[PDB]
């Protein structure tokens, strides 16, 4: 019981962690981004404007 | 942000657009005018009865 239940908690705890390292980075990285289509929107609607 | 610049680019198209075929109904309409004046009642009454 020991055995099998601290390997799946192992693997499931590998899950945690990939989850939440892509977490946060799909967090940071989405709000890069944001800013990029922020500016890159913001130039590109002046010169089309 | 880009809807309204839409909004400009729809309005101002769209005012040039109503302006150019009001212009143009006015240059028609003066033209058909001229024509009515010019060949007289008696003319399209010749082609009428």
């Amino acid at each position: 019981a020991v055995e099998s239940t601290g390997n799946a908690k192992a693997e499931a705890e590998s899950r945690a962690e990939a989850a939440r390292i892509e977490g946060e980075g799909s967090v940071l990285q989405a709000k890069l981004k944001a800013q990029a289509l922020a500016i890159e929107t913001e130039a590109e609607l002046e010169r089309v404007k | 942000k880009v809807r309204e610049m839409e909004l400009i680019y729809a309005r101002a198209q769209l005012e040039l657009e109503v302006s150019k075929a009001q212009q143009l109904a006015n240059v028609e309409a003066k033209k058909f005018k001229e024509m009515t004046e010019a060949l007289g009642p008696g003319t399209i009454r010749d082609l009428a009865v």
